[PDB]
């Protein structure tokens, strides 16, 4: 309802354009799709960009 | 990098490393399977460059290096060396063959002009690759990394005597010890943005490296994605 793509980026995760009356559309980078809630972006390929698809799990002991 | 860390494999699996006359002599970053970003002064137009993709540790063999010839280099239009070495310091090299994506061998993303200059904004990214550790010290052998603060560019500005432009930005700590480095240039200033890491800068230059009140200049890419588009585009 208030909605809009100059506060909070419209909640889109990634990019926002502001439609009619105060909706915005979501949108995602080449390699994404808008996720079923129409604001988060999900992978449409297997090694979409910017990535990471390695496990980072480390951990620090005395 | 003086003041990083380590990486650990797959951290960085847009990061590439050129090597040359000189091996491991400057960085880049995977557009697309096809394409490379790198900083300008790396490269010139038929000098023989490789790029090795999937890299962790430059002498040993981890069987995930990919290794590819350039055929074109593709210097931004506006680059010319001979009235300023790092003004608009951002170049294109195309691949022979194509990569094979993977989990060690995966593109950054490029946002638009506005996002890419929203992401830069936001204030810390990071920075990558195997050059020295220390000034005029040892490269790296594993790949370096250092999350770097953006520096406002007043300050930036007050801190040289050297002429700051628009296409550049900086970024660093007050205090020294911790940059980006010679070799490292080329390289990615990348932003992660809940969970995925966009290009917003190209590592270019600097006044020394590490030391108090210098900070490193990057090529603002936002200012240059119309043109990545436009040239590195597959379809
Ligand atoms: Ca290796």
């Amino acid at each position: 309802m208030d909605v809009t793509c100059n506060i909070k980026n419209g909640r889109c995760e990634q990019f926002c354009k502001n439609s009619a009356d105060n909706k915005v559309v979501c949108s995602c980078t080449e390699g994404y799709r808008l996720a079923e809630n129409q604001k988060s972006c999900e992978p449409a390929v297997p090694f979409p960009c910017g990535r990471v698809s390695v496990s980072q799990t480390s951990k620090l002991t005395r | 990098v003086v003041g990083g860390e380590d990486a650990k494999p797959g951290q960085f699996p847009w990061q590439v490393v050129l090597n040359g006359k000189v091996d491991a002599f400057c960085g880049g970053s995977i557009v697309n399977e096809k394409w490379i970003v790198t900083a300008a002064h790396c490269v010139e137009t038929g000098v023989k460059i490789t790029v090795v993709a999937g890299e962790h540790n430059i002498e040993e063999t981890e069987h995930t290096e990919q290794k590819r010839n350039v055929i074109r280099i593709i210097p931004h239009h506006n680059y010319n060396a001979a009235i300023n070495k790092y003004n608009h310091d951002i170049a294109l090299l195309e691949l022979d063959e194509p990569l094979v994506l993977n989990s060690y061998v995966t593109p950054i993303c490029i946002a638009d002009k506005e996002y890419t200059n929203i992401f830069l904004k936001f204030g810390s990214g990071y920075v990558s690759g195997w050059g020295r550790v220390f000034h005029q010290g040892q490269s790296a052998l594993v790949l370096q990394y250092l999350r770097v603060p953006l520096v406002d560019r007043a300050t930036c500005l007050r801190s040289t005597k050297f002429t700051i432009y628009n296409n550049m930005f900086c970024a660093g700590f007050h205090e020294g010890g911790r940059d980006s480095c010679q070799g490292d240039s080329g390289g990615p200033h990348v932003t992660e943005v809940e969970g995925t890491s966009f290009l917003t800068g190209i590592i270019s230059w600097g006044e020394e490296c590490a030391m108090k009140g210098k900070y490193g200049i990057y090529t603002k890419v936002s200012r240059y994605v119309n043109w990545i588009k436009e040239k590195t585009k597959l379809t």
